[PDB]
RNA sequence: UAGGGGCGAAAGACCAAUCGAACAGUCUAGUUGCUGGUUCCCUCCGAAAUGUCUAUCAGGACAGCGCGCACGCAGAGAGAAG
RNA sequence: AUACCACACACAAGGGAUCGUUUGGCUCCUGGGACGAGGAAGGGCGCAGCAGAGAGCGAUAUGUGUGGGAGCAGCAGCAAUGACCACACGUCCCCGAAUACAGCAUAGUGCUGGAGUACUCCUUGGAAUUAAGCAUAUGAGUAAAGGAAGGAAAAGAAACUAACGAGGAUUCCCGUAGUAGCGGCGAGUGAACAGGGAACAGUCCAACAGUGUAAUUCUCAAAUGAGAAGUUGUCAAAAGGAAGAAGAUGUGAAUCAGAAAGAAAAGCUGAACGAUACAGGGUGAUAGUCCCGUAGUGUCUUCUUACAUACGGUGAGUAGCUGUGCUCGGUAAUGCACAGUGAAGAGGUGGCAGUGUGCAUCUAAGACUAAAUACAACAGGAGACCGAUAGCAAAGAAGUAGGUUGACCGAAAACAGUGAAAUUGUGUGUGGACCCGAAUGGAUCGGGCCCGUCUUGAAACACGGACCAAGGAGUGCACAUACACUGCAAGUUGAGCAGAGGAAGUCUGUGAGGCGUAGUGAAGACGGAAAGCAGUGUGAGUGCGACCCGAUAGACUUGUGAACUAUA
């Protein structure tokens, strides 16, 4: 059997290359900026025209009573992900302020 | 040796091709050699035997005989020659058929289209001979 | 079952199993030869095959061996003073998915 | 009794000649053919491979299909009086 | 295995073989599927999955061809196969280049001058129809083996000699054991071309050395 | 009115000489620790019907007794004398 | 034993074995993959000078045109004013999707329906069987039943692998591998990346179209007008070519004679001649030169294929979550669904559940794509295949004669050859069931129960066997194994695939992988004996029909039946 002869320490070694730095892409052109602005704008109009959904109302009500941990549990069960819940709570909080 | 792979060398296939032949391919089966003189009178080396032509029998019972072709049986490949016959118990006489290749032509029957048939073959040769 | 053997394990239970024979092997070889030949006439002066880069093999087991890859990167082509449309016209293969991460690998392909 | 004497009463006839398939299997009361399912639009499911090959394409004359193959070989030439219509099209 | 068949079982004073289901024909009640039945299925039907070819080591193939070539220059072996060589001056024969022959007419005159007349005649007189069913399956005529001609460089002589019965031709670089030892007995008579004879030194090398043309092989 | 369905003044009766679950065809060459059969000559060697475990008792496997190839070699299915 | 019964031999009967033969079958390879409302596939009925079946053809039931050219098989008649054949066209009765119909689109014309389905895609979904019982599991996502398309079909340009010093669409071959794992952890099941090759190709829509004028598509007119679609958004450019391949068809060398003998010479004997042609077939026995071809050479006809504009980073009842059912090697969820619930613009993944945080790699919920790969009908070429109880069921008018109420079921028969055995008559001989040993001029003497088979034990009142011929049962593949034989040896090897070559053979490269070169532990970790690899075969184990024949049964169908009998 030609397997499992080296230790983990010696398997971790590596050859000394010379690396190339990554080309950063930070510049964003004028036309790309206007494009992003118009999309964010459109998102405002929808919220203005049609308002909040039932679970969003129930959530925001709990935030007024400082029921932070109840709101957390509630949102987790509605959206599934604990990450989506943490994000949606932060967006709702900012809307109320 | 044969180097063309589209042509068959099977015994079973060659035999079926022979016996089931029709049309012009059937006519090719009735060819006979010409005598030495006629091969100077005309370009051709061999022709299909027809009634009225004159033939020497060169193999079999009736060897050395000469006579006029009476009939040509295409289905059972045989030729009937004047004066080649057998006598029954009754005294009645029946012409016995000879296979084309056992004959040789001595004089050609030139009735009907024969002169045009010969011309057509001579031209077909020269067309490629002279090139 | 009797005596001493390595315990059987032969997988022939399934009645729907297909068999593949290879009686066609010499003939299919001859067809591939004849297709290459005729393809070679259609583009007579030009080679039938394109030029390909040299890359390094994958695991710890093959690190020390070099091999042909799929295509040159836009950076390799540009560094040698060519443009992508020209490279294609001259029979160089191109692969825009590949990335360059070493100095050595770049220098060799140039 | 159920043998010879009961055979005497067997003088009625439930099947007649089918107009689609010929096979003397049209049940008059049911209004259906037991060989080919007439009057349904599709032909019946045949019981096995042996029995269905007995009624496939090529078991009869194939009149139209044979002519089509010969015309395709020739390059679909059409009636020679009307060549100009063909050539324009 | 085509028919509809079933066993009648015991109690009918008959053997319990499967039988054909039918009526109106003499075929009713006959014995169907088994190997001991007329029109039934054979025992262990022959099948395409059988192993048709056979392997032999490359090192043995190389060695066998080398010692087959050797045997073509021992008179005892050549005579033993049945080639007749009473009139031939010396073995081996090596024809020159600068043979400018193009016609079979002049080609035979050359072979006669090397003493091969009796050998060639022995082949022509041999033709006979095979005994047995092989004469129906495209194997009708049998002939005796004669000289093999071996060339290496393309020349007109090849197509001048080939219509002569029993003459056979191969290139030195792809010389086969079926041609060198027919029927598995060694010592076939060979006409060498001058180029081909010199090439044997590149192909098999020298004793206790390695051939350059056959990698990994030594004599 | 049609097959795990019908129909029955009820006998498990009858449903194309078939009914305590029809016919046709296929899966399918279903399975069998059980019964029957198993095709040329001469030469040399030659058994067992016992032990352990088994949903085991008409079957298996392991060991014991045959044969073939045999590295090698002072032993023995008998007595004496302590 | 005059005449009965038995045996031997000769002749005549009776049957069709054996040997000789074959315009048929089977297998592998290559091409092809061509149907229908312009009425198909399949069924029926008519048509000849004498004509039943089969073949061919439609009331034009042997018509027209082109290329050829000699007879029409029997009898009577026809034929250079064209017998007969080959290529195309014209004509083409009734039933059948069967339609004067149904559904559906356009400004309008229209399109679909039925047939076929070996191979490919989408659904639905068993049981026999194995586990020595059987219920999870297996057989198997197989059989069966439905829908759909093409000469191939499907797939296809990363919400991809990997942790290397990394690679880079899909499909196919060698391989990782009978491994990691799944499993009454039983029986059994079971993938992926790498490394070596064949073939190679990338692009479109939405997001996002000239506003100093819809610049766009269609119809009729006209030589410049009317009208329809469309602002719920139309419109984003090139001709062009010689190559490549497959068929059809023309031509095409060279011999005569003889004794004996035979029905007949091509045999045998002597003398010649051709060969870039001695592949094969036919001729009254075995032919290079008698006939058709073959090697070599000409012509012609079809088919295939090729240059232009404008752009990016947000595609929702979706991804995901909870419950549930099926599925996969996928294991605290591999994929697919249904109901509740339901995002963010930034999200998805890194083979073990959760929370946090850097790092690497990608961009789902819209579309198209060649080549390399698979396999019926029909056509062509080959074979260590079968040779009339064989080979396809079918070497002749075979899916026929004939049969089922029905679904469905289904034979025999070669040559006017040879002419075995069982069995029969006549003649001549020898015996009274016959075999073994030994003999006479002649009476006979001695020994022997009926074979095969299970069985402690068969001549058995155990079973199978009236007689003869022909057929009739340890085989093939995969995986480990011990032995015999062969080459090389710390190494070894015909992987696939490329190069050469009138070629399914052979020769030569490139080049993986596997096993071996030393073991110990679950592992972290450590390290210190023992010739192998690949073949050719034999004995033997396991899985597949598995030495040959044989159940009662179980399941599945868009298959059939109330002519007998039950009841309304
Ligand atoms: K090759
Ligand atoms: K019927
Ligand atoms: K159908
Ligand atoms: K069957
Ligand atoms: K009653
Ligand atoms: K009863
Ligand atoms: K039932
Ligand atoms: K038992
Ligand atoms: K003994
Ligand atoms: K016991
Ligand atoms: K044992
Ligand atoms: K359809
Ligand atoms: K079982
Ligand atoms: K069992
Ligand atoms: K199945
Ligand atoms: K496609
Ligand atoms: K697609
Ligand atoms: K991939
Ligand atoms: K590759
Ligand atoms: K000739
Ligand atoms: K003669
Ligand atoms: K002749
Ligand atoms: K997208
Ligand atoms: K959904
Ligand atoms: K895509
Ligand atoms: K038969
Ligand atoms: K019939
Ligand atoms: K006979
Ligand atoms: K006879
Ligand atoms: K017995
Ligand atoms: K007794
Ligand atoms: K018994
Ligand atoms: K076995
Ligand atoms: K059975
Ligand atoms: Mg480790
Ligand atoms: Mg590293
Ligand atoms: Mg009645
Ligand atoms: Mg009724
Ligand atoms: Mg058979
Ligand atoms: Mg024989
Ligand atoms: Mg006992
Ligand atoms: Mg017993
Ligand atoms: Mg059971
Ligand atoms: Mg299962
Ligand atoms: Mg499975
Ligand atoms: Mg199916
Ligand atoms: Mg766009
Ligand atoms: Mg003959
Ligand atoms: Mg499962
Ligand atoms: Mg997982
Ligand atoms: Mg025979
Ligand atoms: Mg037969
Ligand atoms: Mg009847
Ligand atoms: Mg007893
Ligand atoms: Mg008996
Ligand atoms: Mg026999
Ligand atoms: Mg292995
Ligand atoms: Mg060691
Ligand atoms: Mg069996
Ligand atoms: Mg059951
Ligand atoms: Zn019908």
């Amino acid at each position: 059997m030609k397997i499992n002869k080296l230790n983990n320490a010696s398997k971790a070694l590596s050859y000394p290359v010379k690396k190339l730095a990554k080309t950063e892409k930070a510049p964003l052109t004028e036309k790309q900026q206007r494009s992003k602005e118009l999309k964010k704008f459109a998102m405002s109009i929808a919220r203005e025209v049609g308002g909040l959904a039932p679970y969003e109302l129930r959530a925001t009500e709990l935030l007024r009573r400082d029921e932070d941990k109840r709101c957390k549990k509630f949102m987790k069960k509605r959206l599934g992900s604990l990450k989506m819940a943490k994000k949606k709570i932060e967006l709702l909080a900012e809307e109320m302020r | 040796m044969k180097f063309n792979k589209n042509v068959t060398a099977s015994r079973r296939k060659n035999r079926k091709a022979h016996f089931t032949s029709i049309g012009l391919e059937r006519t090719k089966l009735m060819n006979a050699p010409l005598s030495k003189d006629l091969k100077e009178e005309y370009g051709i080396k061999r022709i299909a035997v027809r009634p009225g032509d004159m033939v020497k029998v060169v193999s079999g019972e009736f060897k050395k005989k000469e006579g006029v072709v009476m009939k040509v049986n295409r289905h059972d490949i045989k030729i009937e020659v004047e004066g080649c016959f057998v006598q029954k118990e009754d005294g009645k006489k029946i012409n016995k058929g000879i296979h084309p290749s056992n004959l040789r032509i001595i004089k050609l029957s030139m009735e009907k289209d024969r002169a045009e048939i010969i011309n057509k073959k001579v031209e077909a040769m020269k067309s490629e001979v002279k090139a | 079952m009797r005596g001493n053997q390595m315990l059987p394990n032969n997988h022939f239970n399934k009645g729907s199993m297909k068999f593949k024979n290879w009686f066609n092997q010499p003939m299919r070889a001859l067809k591939r030869k004849e297709v290459r030949e005729q393809k070679s006439k259609i583009c007579y002066p030009n080679p039938l095959k394109k030029l390909r880069p040299v890359v390094r093999c994958c695991s710890m087991r093959y690190n020390k061996k070099v091999r042909l890859g799929r295509g040159f990167t836009k950076m390799e082509i540009e560094k040698a003073g060519m443009d992508i449309k020209y490279a294609i016209s001259v029979g160089i293969a191109v692969d825009l998915r590949r990335k360059n991460k070493n100095e050595e690998g770049l220098e060799e392909n140039v | 009794s159920k043998g010879t004497p009961s055979n005497g009463k067997k003088n009625k006839r439930n099947h007649t000649t089918c107009c689609r398939c010929g096979s003397v299997s049209f049940h008059k009361q049911k209004g259906k053919c037991s060989s080919c399912a007439y009057p349904e639009k599709k032909m019946k499911k045949m019981q096995n491979r042996k029995a269905m090959l007995k009624k496939t394409t090529g078991t009869g004359k194939m009149r139209h299909m044979k002519k089509e193959r010969i015309s395709r070989r020739a390059g679909y030439p059409g009636n020679p009086i009307l060549k100009e219509i063909r050539n324009k099209i | 295995m085509r028919h509809s068949a079933k066993s009648w079982g015991t109690g009918r004073a008959m053997a319990r073989v499967p039988r054909v289901r039918a009526g109106g024909t003499r075929r009713a009640g006959q014995g169907a599927n088994a190997n001991f039945c007329r029109g039934g299925r054979m025992f262990a039907p022959t099948n395409v999955n059988r192993r048709w070819n056979r392997k032999t080591l490359l090192s043995i193939r190389r060695y066998a061809s080398a010692m087959a070539v050797a045997a073509t220059s021992i008179p005892a072996y050549v005579e033993g196969r049945g080639h007749r060589i009473e009139q031939i001056e010396n073995i081996p024969l090596v024809l020159s280049n600068k043979i400018d022959t193009e016609k079979t007419k002049e080609g035979i005159k050359i072979l006669y001058n090397l003493g091969l007349k009796e050998e060639l005649d022995k082949v022509e007189e041999s033709k006979n129809i095979r005994a047995g069913k092989g004469k129906w399956r495209n194997r009708r005529y049998v002939l005796k083996k004669g000289p093999l001609f071996v060339y290496t460089s393309e020349t007109s002589f090849t197509k001048a000699i080939r219509n002569i019965p029993g003459v056979d031709t191969e290139r030195v670089e792809n010389l086969s054991i079926l041609d060198l030892a027919p029927g598995g007995q060694a010592g076939r008579l060979i006409i060498w071309m001058e180029d081909a004879f010199e090439k044997l030194t590149e192909i098999y090398g020298e004793m206790n050395e390695e051939s350059k043309f056959k990698k990994g092989y030594t004599m």
